């Protein structure tokens, strides 16, 4: 009984943390995937010329 | 008349001819820029200032030097045929 | 000859104008009429020894006027027609 | 793929469209 | 469940509001009929303005503009709230086949026709500001997310990747063995997904980093039938998700990640040419050419 109230409180705490870890790693992937979408668009303006 | 005729039931501040200033609410002008101004404030020019109240003042075209804005004005397709019910889908056998 | 229309002729160009009382308003132009009635927007006053003022539009009677001063940005030879 | 079956298939196309949606064809027709 | 019947003639195409709040449909009928998604499932609109089927239905972003492609020769551009048809661009000279407008601002459309010609718009201006010629008929376009390219699929099977900038072909990808009847582009922007007549659903990576062969994921169980028709597609709001028109009456999503099915609904009559997912709660609305809309939450 006690400890279902101990697995309780850290399946909480296992979620919040994982789901936070993986929620970066898409920010990480959106600020990487913008900035390298640009540079390909920033060389056909070099392959313009 | 097209420039003037844009200002119409605006709250509408003039300049006479003696150096006054009328405040009013603007609803008539004439061939003579005679003038019809309504719920309308007297006001003169710490230097003292001060605010006199007048009712429907008829203007004389003569005076009149200039006048101004300030203030905003003291101001589908048809229904179809469909009907949406509750349903259910049931399976066609095969 | 007929000036008056010469001063419609003039509209959306800048001016200054001196009024007959001291008054001087500064002003681009629109609208003006057969009795020399003004029109003005974008408007900067200042009166007679009183400090200046700046307004979104102002209608100014045709007998209170006095001088005009134009722009040099007039070449003035089109008038003659 | 041929460009030859697919000028073909245009045409298929084309033909089967224009009478499908041809103007006599609309909902509110009535014969004359 | 709900059905939605008072269309007098097959439906090709429905959409969600974006707010989810309100749902347009039209079809062969020419009306565009405007409903509630909530309560009674009412209808408040009879778009009138067109004189031949009206092929797609498009919001823009903020739901303010309904964008209607029609068999007229003409797209009509509608005020959401007044219904008042706000322009007519009538540059085309063959059936109207599809519409899509821009993601991002301004407020540009881009077009496909059966003259084979490709044409963006915009709706300051009355006149086509450019267009592509292509050999053969488009059925279906859309944009990319960065509103800079345009998209086109065809009954040449290959699709077509347009760049407005260089008014050049710019990649071409090659897959499908038949016409491409509708094209749809995720959320996201990386992904688009293809219906053909081939009888497979195929999703590709659109991002300007593929591998050189782009096919990334391989659908199938949709079936086309003899009628030809303009099977469209769709995503999910979140991705998860994809829907396909079929004309075996079933009515198809699939699971993008496990490939499988997960949902086959029967109880439509004919040929389902268009499915569409409500963006916040899970609703699904078909849109079949028995006349009929239904909707039913999913879970």
């Amino acid at each position: 009984e006690e400890l279902k109230k101990h697995e309780d409180s850290a399946i909480p705490r296992r979620l919040e943390c994982l789901k936070e870890d993986v929620q970066r790693q898409q920010e990480r992937e959106k600020e990487l995937q913008h900035r390298y979408a640009d540079l390909l668009l920033e060389k056909e303006t070099l392959k313009s010329k | 008349s097209s420039k003037m005729l844009q200002h119409i039931d605006y709250r509408m501040r003039c300049i006479l001819q003696d150096g006054r200033i009328f405040i009013g609410t603007f609803k008539a002008f004439d061939k003579h820029m005679n003038l019809i101004l309504c719920d309308c404030d007297e006001f003169r020019k710490a230097e003292r200032e001060e605010k006199r109240v007048l009712g429907l003042v008829l203007l004389r075209g003569e005076n009149l030097v200039s006048m101004t804005v300030e203030g905003p004005p003291p101001k589908g397709a048809a229904g179809g045929p469909g009907i949406g019910r509750a349903a259910g889908r049931g399976i066609p056998a095969g | 000859m007929k000036l008056v229309r010469f001063l419609m002729k003039l509209s959306h160009e800048t001016v200054t104008i001196e009024l007959k009382n001291g008054t001087q308003v500064h002003g681009t132009i629109t609208g003006v009429d057969v009795s020399m009635n003004t029109h003005l927007k974008a408007v900067k006053m200042t009166l007679k020894n009183r400090e200046p003022v700046q307004l979104e539009t102002l209608s100014i009677r045709g007998n209170n006027i006095r001088y005009f001063i134009l722009p040099d940005s007039l070449p003035l030879d089109t008038l003659l027609v | 793929m041929s460009e030859e079956k697919l000028q073909e298939k245009a045409r298929k196309w084309q033909q089967l469209q224009a009478k499908r949606y041809a103007e006599k064809r609309k909902f509110g027709f009535v014969d004359a | 469940i709900m059905l939605l019947s008072g269309h007098e003639g097959e439906v090709y195409c429905c959409k969600f509001h974006p707010n989810g709040s309100t749902l347009a449909s039209a079809g062969f009928d020419r009306l565009i009929l405007l409903w509630n998604v909530y309560g009674d499932c009412d209808n408040y609109a009879t778009l009138k303005g067109h004189s031949g089927a009206v092929m797609e239905l498009h919001y823009n972003t903020d739901g303010s503009m309904l964008f209607s492609a029609s068999t007229d020769k003409t797209v009509a551009v509608w005020d959401s709230e007044t219904g008042e048809r706000v322009k007519r661009l009538k540059g085309h000279t063959s059936f109207v086949n599809s519409c899509y407008p821009a993601r991002r601002g301004p407020q540009l459309v881009c077009t496909g026709s059966d003259d084979g010609t490709v044409k963006l718009w915009d709706i300051r201006k009355k006149a086509a500001i450019q267009t592509f010629q292509n050999t053969y008929q488009v059925l279906a376009v859309t944009f990319n997310d960065t509103s800079d390219q345009i998209i086109s699929g065809g009954i040449d099977n290959d699709i077509k990747v347009w760049d407005l900038r260089q008014n050049k072909l710019t990649y071409t990808m090659r897959g499908h063995a038949d016409s491409v009847t509708g094209l749809s582009l995720s959320s996201e922007g990386s992904y688009l997904l293809s219906n053909a007549m081939d009888n497979t659903v195929r999703v590709w990576d659109v991002r300007p980093f593929a591998p050189k062969e782009r096919c990334v994921k391989i659908f199938q169980g949709n079936v086309h039938n003899f009628e030809k028709n303009l099977l469209r597609c769709s995503w999910s709001p979140d991705g998860s998700k994809i829907a396909a028109g079929s004309a075996d009456r079933f009515v198809y999503v699939w699971d993008t990640t496990s490939r499988r099915i997960l949902y086959k609904l029967p109880g439509h009559a004919g040929s389902i040419n268009e499915v569409a997912f409500h963006p916040d709660e899970p609703i699904i609305i078909s849109a079949s050419s028995d006349k009929r809309l239904y909707m039913g939450e999913i879970q």
